[PDB]
């Protein structure tokens, strides 16, 4: 799998929605609708259309400066 | 191995916060400065009395075993030595020797975070110990008492991309009245890194002991600091010296801490954050802006931003 963070209308998003694509749910953010999530690389279209669902991003990289 | 005699490194002297500990050293407690990065040394001589909190968020995983919060790589101690090295007879000393420190580990063993990581990261340093933004419901989280938030959020590091849950979790420290300190990069890019590069949050240049900006300063910062030839902190109880935007970024962070500790000391409140545009002494970064040493140019410039920070001049606009 990869790692991909979905930002989502908390009202219109159960989490469950993600596991039928065989994802599975890594964290579910307190302060803003989005949960980080590892899906196959195949189903990231699969997310985007999904009820509540308003974006998929990947996980990017930081470095120490 | 003994700990060396005390030394207060230059660029704690060239952000002119010596003559502020009279006032305040930062040990005002509703104040707690949240340092992102490899972890901390939590047990380091020079530290430990500062570590209020360490915590972990790698792999997306909140941990606050100290087993994971610790330091495996030195970057998060020395930055983290930068702010808050205790006053005493040994080691270093830092911006705001009196600051608590929460210690959130976002970056592994190598110096390389996931976003994610980074994301939880903002979110564990509003939350604070007790999991609660907002506990009262008032809307006030940096600078309420009953709230254990963080007020300063610091971030030596960076990445190219611009994400909008990140940001979306910037505004939300933001609004939680908390500054954001971030280091520009060390690319000698056009522009600050991300998440130096948000409207919210402060980018931070690097400049050297003879006042230049170093040449891998990412330009168009905010202010710019110390961030070449910087003695700090590092594991095992030990020290060294580093440079980079991210040596820099704590410099600014610690003027910041002094700033609202005096404030808060003074008048029961913190300042507001303030914007880039800022050049009033009514938020924390129109203050930075106003006082700080302006180099190159005269003026806002690509390499120093505003300039220079100066915690002295910065606190006497705070109390004025
Ligand atoms: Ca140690
Ligand atoms: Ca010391
Ligand atoms: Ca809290
Ligand atoms: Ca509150
Ligand atoms: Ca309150
Ligand atoms: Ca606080
Ligand atoms: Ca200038
Ligand atoms: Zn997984």
């Amino acid at each position: 799998t990869i790692r991909v963070i979905v930002s989502v209308d908390k009202a219109k998003f159960n989490p469950h929605e993600v596991l039928g694509i065989g994802g599975h749910i890594v964290y579910q953010f307190k302060l803003i609708p989005a949960v980080v999530v590892d899906v196959p690389a195949n189903a990231v279209g699969k997310l985007k259309k999904m009820p509540g669902v308003e974006k998929v991003e990947f996980d990017h990289q930081a470095v120490l400066l | 191995s003994t700990q060396p005699a005390q030394t207060i490194p230059w660029g704690i002297e060239r952000v002119k916060a010596p003559s502020v500990w009279s006032i305040t050293d930062g040990s005002v407690s509703v104040i707690q400065v949240a340092v992102l990065d490899t972890g901390v040394d939590y047990d380091h001589p020079d530290l430990a009395a500062n570590i209020a909190w360490c915590v972990s968020t790698l792999r997306g995983k909140v941990s606050t075993k100290l087993r994971d919060c610790a330091d495996q790589n030195g970057h998060g101690t020395h930055v983290i030595g930068t702010i808050a090295a205790l006053n005493n007879d040994i080691g270093v000393v830092g911006v705001a020797p009196g600051v608590q420190i929460y210690s959130v580990r976002v970056l592994d063993a190598r110096g390389s975070g996931s976003y994610s990581d980074i994301a939880i990261g903002i979110e564990q340093a509003i939350l604070g110990p007790d999991g609660v933004a907002d506990k009262d419901g008032d809307g006030i989280i940096a600078g309420d008492p009953d709230d254990d938030a963080a007020e300063v959020i610091s971030m030596s590091l960076g990445g190219p991309a611009d994400d909008s849950y990140l940001y979306d979790m910037i505004i939300q420290a933001y609004n939680a009245g908390i500054v954001i300190v971030a280091a520009s990069g060390n690319e000698g890019a056009p522009s600050p890194s991300y998440p130096a590069a948000y409207p919210e949050v402060i980018a931070v240049g690097a400049i050297d002991s003879n006042d230049n900006i170093a040449s891998f300063s990412n330009r168009q910062p905010e202010v710019s600091a110390p961030g070449v030839d910087i003695l700090s902190t590092y594991p095992d109880d030990s020290y060294e010296t580093l440079m980079g935007t991210a040596m820099a970024t704590p410099h600014v962070s610690g003027v910041v801490a002094l700033i609202q500790a005096a404030y808060y000391q003074k008048y029961g409140k913190i300042l507001p954050v303030g914007t880039f545009d800022d050049i009033s002494k009514n938020t924390v970064r129109g203050i930075l802006h106003i006082t700080a040493d302006d180099l190159g140019p005269t003026g806002w410039d690509a390499d120093y931003g505003y300039g220079v920070v100066r915690a002295a001049l910065a606190v006497q606009a705070a109390l004025g």
